């Protein structure tokens, strides 16, 4: 059962996506996105990406906090909608959950499934690498190379972030 | 906007497009589109009114959606080929997503609804960039991925664009919306010939940009954005009505004007591949473009519409607008046909 | 041939366009028309005003046009060179036919009555 | 493919349908855009980590950087929409029909 | 110099925090070029063996490659021990 | 497995304390007791009404700056490279551009809250 | 690239990260390094039209390494046969399994 | 296990090349108790 | 569409007319559904019921045009004993155009549709006979 | 596509060096000095062949030299060595720096009873050369024959015949 940990997290990942894609109040949509960010961090961690997993969680936690502030200012109503309060929201929520439940039930029944495209269902562990014993984290080595190989990437991202500040100032100065 | 800020933002618009055009890596192509999208939004909002706010919002939502589909295609391509080189894609589902994403960015039908509205909602100067410079990056990507593009998909997009562009322009009185529907139609010719001869796609793109720039510059010179305000031009700058007439006839593809050259060469390349029905259908459908170009010439140059008394006060001042490159552009827009064999420079 | 080069070095084995090339004269005429349109839109005496400006219109059109024609001529030379080299490499795809005279070839006659 | 890819590709599709089926709040749809970026980050990260494509490990980081620029741009326009109309409803943005 | 010196004494009075920031950032940008120990940073980073040193096939003509790790030939770290 | 167990125990312990808190005490629920608090007088309007954010521009700038730290956090690892000439230049370039971006927003009055 | 300024100028802006078999930090190899190297060298210079048929064997091996689709199909069969035999009682695993 | 299966050829490669290919986890631990499979796949990540 | 199109062209003219009407009706119904989906999405119905009413009205109209065409063109081929003649598609095409005028209650749309549906259908048979390509494959 | 040729279980049989990592780490610096030759011959084999099945015999000699190396420690410096690797074993990180006194006792024992000198900092990370008879493999990747290149286009570049030849143009 623990061997399916990545699959179980990916099921919760989708459930969080159905949470905010059905579009209740953005307060609850933010909560759905935070759950998916956490389990998504859990998924990437189980493939050897501790830094990537933690970083995406860290980034989305800051992002959804700003979304929370903007929600209370610019996207609120007298009766914010939970999933059960609106027929359209509830229908999308249940439709997504049922589709997910069926894909999970069948892929775990046949150890395989065909939902448009063929997916094996033997447990995600089968594809893992077998032979490693280096004295370093390969993901850390690749990320650190941003500053020696990715000079060009540094320039365009650095410039884009600077222009971003300039641009938002222009856009929001009516 | 501070003049230095405006220049820096314009250079970032160009840098984003140039990044797309020099990149051998899909990630840098996607970065270039994002950088380009970032810098154009402030140009759309530069006048700060509810219509510009709506225009920019509709543009951001469409472009940001297309970028997600583009990045999805790149990641699928990575899974099925293990590399990022900008070239043919190695998965047909990745090819569909990238093609739909580029069609969205180009505003090709049936992804076209944003082009008439966004162009109408922004200034003429910003619309000029939107309908000319912004076509370069998506076109340059199509130019490289076309071997893996689904032939039925791209020709379906091209045909729908020519029909919807032609029909849509018939009902317009606003100049910016007329240019927007014209752009949709011309995009169809560009991508119709892409599977057969991508060189003819570039010629059509280059000639379209020249003619479109010429029209927007002449509209800017008189600060005209409606059919009726453009009908006063005869009672102010008669020379401008003649230049508008010549360009509009050229854009309609009439010989012996330049705008006939791309249609001529695209028909040639299509007939060489035993494509007879499609080029005939495209040429006949393009008569809708000529119809509403001709209406403009009627109300602008070939008749004299009623004017107003206050117009006499305009006679006493000269045109002060820069009108940069306009003398060259209008000549190239109209008098290039004798030099058609020059298209080999684009090979 | 050479990557992102306007005029590859192999193009110098071709003769340059003559400065009396009829296409270059037409390009120069376009520069002249651009000069006149420049005067007209600014309500200056069309023929006479700003002859230095008109000269630069003609000269700049001719200058750019000379290099475009040089590249145009080069690209058609490359097309011919590629096509003939391919014909040499695949003779069986381009067989030389046996030519028959009309005395031997039967053509149907369709009367116009 | 491995079964994880089924759920991540499903997540991207759910968010894509979420983005394409607007309700009223513009912020609800901006959330779907951030969700689309989250699924791409996870799907990209898994492929790169599994294949030991060492240099590609930085690619997901770069994706998040431009996800934030997109998010900041989306919120800036939401502020201006909110100021104009008093709500972030998307049905107020219909002036450009004519 | 007076205008800049008068400008310095002014920002010390008004914005000492920003004076320290620019002073600190300046030393970051400048001192690495003036330091004599900067070269050792690359040498130390280069001398750290994260990878196995795959041996070369003795073709019979590489006199500067050691046969044994304790042979004289090859790079040495005596410079590092005295650091 | 140790990490998952530790998390489960922490939140199980917190949940149990909340269960005790709700099922141990004697309740006496009535309307006035559970009404919203506003210093003894009834609230005017819903608490769900829009609450203007005067630091909205700093909040958006936080998103961009928050992402810069994700670019900078790998710096301890990048310092282990042999290519230190490039790494130091690029490392300083990123921080300087962040400082320039802060300076711009500062000088253009972007850090001042709306009045 | 549409304009190959990288080739003309001799500057490597992004082609260092295009393939998993290019130089990596500390010479860490990708899992499919050899397969990518074999396909890349087979198809080099001959163009995609020829490479799509003359390097099909190499590309198929590379694709199998990337996604392991055929390997899991094989392991699925063996695992399905084993679970069938066990319940029927026909098979007993060896002590070391 | 595959003795009775009609078309099976035991030990057959999925690769055309005869070069040695490093096995993936499913091949190496294909028929082993989950406890050792769990240790070999997630043991390092889950260790404290 | 590719499979439903092959079915039609894979069953010879005049042989198994009922099967032919199944294929053309299936094509017409699919076209009507596509038109309904875009119509309902871009011009929201006043109520859920009205959206269903508009869909069923377009899908039936489109299926009726497909049914009358595939039947009449097959009957003409059978009766005339000429399975290769474009004229059969002209008669079938015009009949479909007439039904469109019927479902619309407008002799003018009926007349115009008969002419252009009839000619378009006749052109389709000619292209099938002669191998005309609409989306021609790149070759040179 | 062909069956994978695996050695039989009776070709993989070698006597194993059944000691713990703390034991290996304590002796590693002297082990690297003493067993360099078979060890560097196995690693040249593995990197050249890219196949574990092509290097089994070389790998077996690595095991034998290792057992011989540890037998020498057992016969002479058993007690100073046990104290040393017991100290290393206590550390959670197996740190050398915590056991310099026990390391000194071990080092002077093997230096006296065996003339073993500990390699200096940097020695064991050198790239060395090794002599061997085994020939360099010809086609280690088992590469097929590469496709033939497209024929080269060469000759004198001449003006296009009658110009562009586009429709009516005479130039
Ligand atoms: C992989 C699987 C796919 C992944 C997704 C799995 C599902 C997970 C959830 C995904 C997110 C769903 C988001 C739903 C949403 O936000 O839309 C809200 C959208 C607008 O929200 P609203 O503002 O509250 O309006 C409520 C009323 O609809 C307002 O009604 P009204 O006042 O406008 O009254 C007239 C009404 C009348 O409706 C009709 O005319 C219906 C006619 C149908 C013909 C039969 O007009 C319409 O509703 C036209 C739109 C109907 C939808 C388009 C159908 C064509 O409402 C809906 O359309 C309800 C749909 C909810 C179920 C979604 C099912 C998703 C499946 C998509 C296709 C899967 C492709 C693969
Ligand atoms: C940081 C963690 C700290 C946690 C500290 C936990 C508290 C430790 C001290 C426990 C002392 C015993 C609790 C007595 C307080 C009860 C509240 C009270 O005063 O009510 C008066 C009431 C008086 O009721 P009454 O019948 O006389 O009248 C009340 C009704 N009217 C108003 C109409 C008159 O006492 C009781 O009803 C029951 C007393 C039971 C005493 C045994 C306690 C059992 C608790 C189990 C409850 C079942 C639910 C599970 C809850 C979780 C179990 C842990
Ligand atoms: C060379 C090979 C390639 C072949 C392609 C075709 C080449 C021609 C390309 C044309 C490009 C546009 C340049 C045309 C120059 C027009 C010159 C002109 O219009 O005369 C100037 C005059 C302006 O008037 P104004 O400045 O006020 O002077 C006092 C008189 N009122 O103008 C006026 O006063 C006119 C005002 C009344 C409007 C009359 C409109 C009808 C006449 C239109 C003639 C021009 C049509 C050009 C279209 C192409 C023709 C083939
Ligand atoms: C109505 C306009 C909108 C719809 C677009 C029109 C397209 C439909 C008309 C079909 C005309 C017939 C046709 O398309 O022929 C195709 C045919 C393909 O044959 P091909 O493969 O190239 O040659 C080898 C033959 N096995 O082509 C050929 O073989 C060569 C034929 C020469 C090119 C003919 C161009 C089509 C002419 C159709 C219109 C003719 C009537 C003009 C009406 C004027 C109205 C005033
Ligand atoms: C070959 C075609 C070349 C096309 C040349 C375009 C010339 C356009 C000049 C129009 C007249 C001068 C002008 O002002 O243009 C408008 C715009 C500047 O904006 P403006 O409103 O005038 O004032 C800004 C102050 N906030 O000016 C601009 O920002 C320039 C926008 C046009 C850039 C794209 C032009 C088309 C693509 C060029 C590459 C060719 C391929
Ligand atoms: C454009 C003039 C015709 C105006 C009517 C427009 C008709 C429709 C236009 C559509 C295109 C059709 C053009 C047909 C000509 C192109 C075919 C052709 O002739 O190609 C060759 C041509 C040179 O012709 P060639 O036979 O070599 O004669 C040499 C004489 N020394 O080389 C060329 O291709 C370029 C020739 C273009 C023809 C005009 C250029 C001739 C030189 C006149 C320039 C003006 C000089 C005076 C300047 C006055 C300044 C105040
Ligand atoms: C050997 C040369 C043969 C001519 C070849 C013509 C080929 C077409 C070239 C189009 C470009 C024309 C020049 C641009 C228009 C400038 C002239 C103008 O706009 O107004 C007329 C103007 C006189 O009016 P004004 O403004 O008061 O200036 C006083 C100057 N004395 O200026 C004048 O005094 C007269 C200037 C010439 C008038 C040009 C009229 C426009 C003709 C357009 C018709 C289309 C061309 C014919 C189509 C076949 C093309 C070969
Ligand atoms: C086959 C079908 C089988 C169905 C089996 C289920 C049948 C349900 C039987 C319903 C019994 C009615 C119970 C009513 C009730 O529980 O309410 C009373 C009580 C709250 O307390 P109260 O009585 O209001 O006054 C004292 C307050 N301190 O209790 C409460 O309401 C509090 C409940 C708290 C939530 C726990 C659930
Ligand atoms: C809040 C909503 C939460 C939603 C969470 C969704 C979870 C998704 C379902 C995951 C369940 C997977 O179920 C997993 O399947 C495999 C099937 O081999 C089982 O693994 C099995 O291996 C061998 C098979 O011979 C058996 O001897 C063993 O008894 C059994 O464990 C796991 O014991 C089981 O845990
Ligand atoms: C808005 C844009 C702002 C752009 C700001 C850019 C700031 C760049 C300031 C220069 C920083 C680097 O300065 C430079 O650092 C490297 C080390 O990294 C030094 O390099 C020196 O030490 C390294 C090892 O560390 C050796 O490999 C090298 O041979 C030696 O020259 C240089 O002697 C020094 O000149
Ligand atoms: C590379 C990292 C180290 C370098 C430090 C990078 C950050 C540099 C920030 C520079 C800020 C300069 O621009 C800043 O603009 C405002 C104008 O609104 C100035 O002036 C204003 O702010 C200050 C403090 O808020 C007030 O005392 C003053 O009354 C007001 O006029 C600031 O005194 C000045 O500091
Ligand atoms: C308002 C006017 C709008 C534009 C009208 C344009 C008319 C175009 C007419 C259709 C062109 C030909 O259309 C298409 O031709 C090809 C042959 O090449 C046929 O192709 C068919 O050939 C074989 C047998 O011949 C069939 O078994 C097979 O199902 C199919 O491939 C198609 O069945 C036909 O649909
Ligand atoms: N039709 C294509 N897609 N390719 C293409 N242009 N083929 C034609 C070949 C050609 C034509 C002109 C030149 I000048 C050169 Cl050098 C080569």
């Amino acid at each position: 059962m623990m061997l399916y940990i990545v699959f179980i997290l990916s099921v919760i990942f989708v459930m969080g996506f159905v949470g905010f894609s059905s579009k209740p109040s953005p307060i609850y949509g933010g909560l759905g996105l935070i759950v998916s960010g956490g389990v998504g961090c859990g998924i990437v961690l189980n493939f050897g990406g501790s830094f990537l997993g933690l970083m995406v969680f860290l980034i989305y936690l800051g992002g959804m906090m700003v979304v929370f502030g903007y929600t209370t200012a610019m996207a609120t109503e007298q009766y914010p909608e939970i999933w059960l309060s609106n027929k359209a929201v509830l229908g999308a929520f249940v439709t997504g959950l049922l589709m997910e439940f069926f894909m999970v039930y069948y892929v775990l029944k046949d150890k395989e499934v065909e939902v448009v495209f063929e997916f094996n269902g033997l447990g995600d562990w089968v594809i893992y690498d077998t032979g490693d014993s280096g004295f370093f984290s390969e993901e850390a080595m690749g990320i650190a190379a941003l500053y020696s190989y990715g000079t060009w990437l540094v320039i365009v991202t650095g410039w884009s972030l600077l222009i971003g500040v300039v641009v938002i100032m222009e856009i929001t100065r009516g | 906007m501070n003049p230095i800020i405006f220049i820096i933002i314009l250079l970032t618009i160009m840098l984003g497009t140039i990044i797309v055009m020099i990149s051998s890596h899909w990630l840098l192509v996607w970065i270039g589109f994002e950088m380009n999208m970032l810098a154009i939004i402030p140009i759309m909002m530069k006048n700060h009114n509810p219509r510009a706010t709506e225009a920019s919002t509709k543009y951001f939502l469409t472009q940001s959606t297309a970028s997600m589909l583009l990045m999805m295609a790149v990641i699928i391509n990575l899974m099925f080929s293990g590399q990022w080189t900008v070239m043919k894609l190695f998965n047909p589902m990745a090819s569909m997503l990238m093609t739909m994403a580029l069609a969205m960015k180009l505003g090709m039908a049936p992804f076209h609804f944003w082009v008439p509205e966004v162009t109408q909602g922004i200034p003429l100067s910003s619309g000029l960039i939107l309908l000319t410079w912004q076509k370069l990056a998506p076109m340059s990507v199509l130019y490289q991925i076309f071997p893996s593009i689904n032939l039925n998909l791209i020709l379906t997009l091209s045909v729908l664009s020519i029909l919807i562009g032609g029909w849509g322009g018939l009902n317009q009185t606003q100049l910016r919306k007329i240019m927007a529907y014209s752009s949709i139609a011309h995009m169809g010719w560009m991508t119709a010939v892409l599977p057969y001869n991508p060189t003819m796609t570039l010629l059509n793109l280059i000639i379209y940009i020249i003619m479109t720039s010429t029209m927007f510059t002449m509209f800017m010179a008189n600060s005209t954005t409606t059919t009726l305000s453009l009908s006063h031009t005869w009672n102010k700058t008669p020379i401008m009505t003649v230049l508008i007439l010549a360009t509009l006839l050229s854009m309609g593809g009439l010989p012996p004007l330049s705008g006939f050259m791309p249609k001529w060469m695209i028909i040639q390349e299509m007939t060489k591949n035993n494509s007879i029905i499609l080029p005939t259908f495209m040429a006949i459908t393009a008569l809708l473009n000529l119809y509403f170009y001709m209406r403009l010439t009627y109300s602008t140059t070939l008749t004299m519409f009623p004017s107003t008394n206050n117009m006499k006060m305009k006679w006493q001042f000269p045109l002060m607008k820069k009108m940069t490159f306009l003398p060259t552009m209008v000549v190239l827009s109209t008098m290039m046909l004798p030099l058609t064999p020059m298209l080999s420079v684009l090979e | 041939r050479a990557t992102f080069q306007f005029l590859p070095d192999e193009a110098r084995s071709l003769p340059p366009p003559k400065l009396t090339d009829p296409r270059l004269a037409f390009v120069g005429f376009l520069g002249y028309c651009s000069g006149l349109i420049d005067n007209a839109i600014r309500r200056r005496p069309v023929l006479l005003a700003g002859l230095h400006r008109q000269l630069l219109y003609i000269t700049s059109f001719v200058f750019v046009g000379y290099y475009l024609l040089k590249r145009q001529d080069y690209m058609y030379a490359v097309r011919d060179h590629d096509m003939f080299s391919y014909i040499k490499s695949h003779p069986e795809d381009f067989p030389e036919k046996d030519k028959k005279t009309y005395g031997e070839v039967f053509e149907e006659f369709h009367p116009v009555r | 493919m491995s079964m994880v890819y089924m759920n991540i590709m499903m997540a991207f599709t759910v968010s894509l349908v979420g983005l394409l089926m607007y309700r009223s709040h513009l912020m609800s749809s901006l959330l779907c855009l951030e969700g689309m970026m989250l699924s791409l980050f996870v799907m990209a990260a898994l492929t790169i980590l599994n294949s030991h494509f060492t240099l590609a490990s930085m690619m997901p980081i770069i994706l998040l950087v431009f996800a934030a620029c997109e998010a900041a741009l989306g919120l800036s326009l939401l502020v201006m929409v909110s100021n104009t109309y008093g709500t972030d409803y998307v049905q107020n943005l219909n002036l450009l029909q004519c | 110099a007076e205008r800049v010196a008068a400008f310095l004494k002014n920002v010390w009075a008004k914005e000492p925090v920003l004076v320290a920031s620019f002073a600190i950032a300046g030393l970051a940008v400048i001192l690495p070029t003036l330091s004599p120990y900067t070269k050792y940073s690359l040498m130390i980073n280069r001398a750290t063996p994260y990878n196995y040193p795959v041996p070369l096939r003795d073709d019979g003509n590489m006199p500067d490659v050691p046969s044994h790790p304790q042979d004289p030939q090859g790079p040495s770290l005596e410079w590092l021990k005295r650091l | 497995m140790n990490l998952m167990l530790a998390l489960l125990t922490n939140f199980t312990l917190a949940t149990l304390l909340v269960i005790i808190a709700f099922w141990l005490p004697q309740l006496n629920v009535y309307s006035e007791k559970t009404s919203p608090y506003e210093c003894g007088f009834d609230p005017m309007g819903s608490a769900r009404l829009p609450f203007s954010m005067k630091f909205f521009l700093v909040a958006i700038t936080f998103l961009l700056f928050d992402l810069e730290i994700a670019l900078l956090l790998p710096l301890p690892w990048a310092s282990q490279t042999a290519n230190l000439n490039t790494m130091l230049t690029m490392a300083l370039f990123l921080i300087i551009l962040l400082a320039v971006s802060l300076a711009y927003e500062w000088t253009q009055k972007g850090l001042e809250w709306t009045e | 690239p549409f304009f190959d300024v990288q080739k003309r100028l001799g500057v490597d802006l992004d082609r260092w990260m295009t393939i998993q078999s290019a130089e990596q930090p500390h010479k860490i190899p990708s899992r499919c390094h050899a397969f990518e190297k074999e396909w890349i060298e087979c198809a080099h210079g001959i163009g995609s039209i020829r490479a799509e048929k003359e390097c099909k064997i190499e590309f198929e091996d590379f694709r199998e390494c990337l996604l392991r689709q055929k390997t899991m199909k094989r392991l699925h069969a063996i695992r399905r046969q084993r679970e069938k035999l066990i319940k029927e009682g026909k098979y007993t695993p060896p002590p070391h399994h | 296990v595959m003795k009775d299966v009609p078309g099976w050829k035991v030990g057959e490669s999925v690769f055309h090349t005869t070069r040695w290919v490093t096995p993936m986890m499913g091949e190496l631990y294909g028929l082993r108790a989950s406890e050792e499979v769990l240790s070999a796949t997630y043991g390092f990540i889950w260790y404290t | 569409a590719k499979t439903v199109l092959r079915q039609y062209w894979d069953i010879p003219e005049g042989t198994e007319c009922h099967r032919k009407t199944y294929a053309t009706t299936s094509i017409g119904g699919a076209a009507g559904l596509v038109v309904s989906a875009y119509s309902v999405a871009l011009k929201t119905p006043t109520s859920f019921l009205e959206g269903v009413a508009r869909t069923g009205r377009y899908t039936f109209t489109a299926a009726a045009i497909g049914a009358i065409f595939g039947l009449t063109s097959c009957i003409s081929a059978q009766v005339r004993e000429k399975p290769d003649d474009p004229l059969n598609y002209l008669i079938g095409g015009c009949a479909g155009g007439l039904i469109l005028g019927a479902r619309t209650r407008s002799y003018g749309i009926g007349a115009a549709a008969c002419a252009y549906m009839g000619l378009t259908a006749a052109l389709v048979k000619m292209g099938q006979l002669e191998g005309w390509q609409v989306f021609a494959e790149p070759k040179v | 596509p062909g069956i994978v040729e695996l050695p039989s279980l009776e070709d993989l049989k070698v006597q194993e060096v059944k000691v713990s990592s703390s034991v290996l780490k304590a002796a590693a610096h002297h082990y690297g000095a003493q067993c360099d030759k078979p060890n560097k011959e196995f690693m040249l084999c593995r990197w050249e062949e890219k196949d574990p099945r092509r290097c089994l015999e070389e790998g077996k000699l690595v095991n034998q030299c290792a057992l011989e190396f540890f037998r020498q420690i057992k016969r002479h410096c058993a007690e100073p060595f046990t104290e040393y690797w017991t100290c290393i074993d206590y550390s959670g990180l197996q740190l050398f720096r915590r056991c310099r006194k026990q390391q000194a006792q071990f080092d002077e024992c093997v230096l006296d009873k065996l003339g073993w000198v500990r390699p200096d900092l940097g020695d064991l990370s050198k790239v060395t050369k090794v002599k061997t008879d085994r020939p360099l493999p010809e086609n280690p990747y088992h590469s097929r024959a590469r496709p033939e290149p497209n024929p080269e286009v060469e000759g004198d570049l001449k003006p296009a015949r009658h110009g562009s030849r586009l429709f009516f143009w005479t130039m």
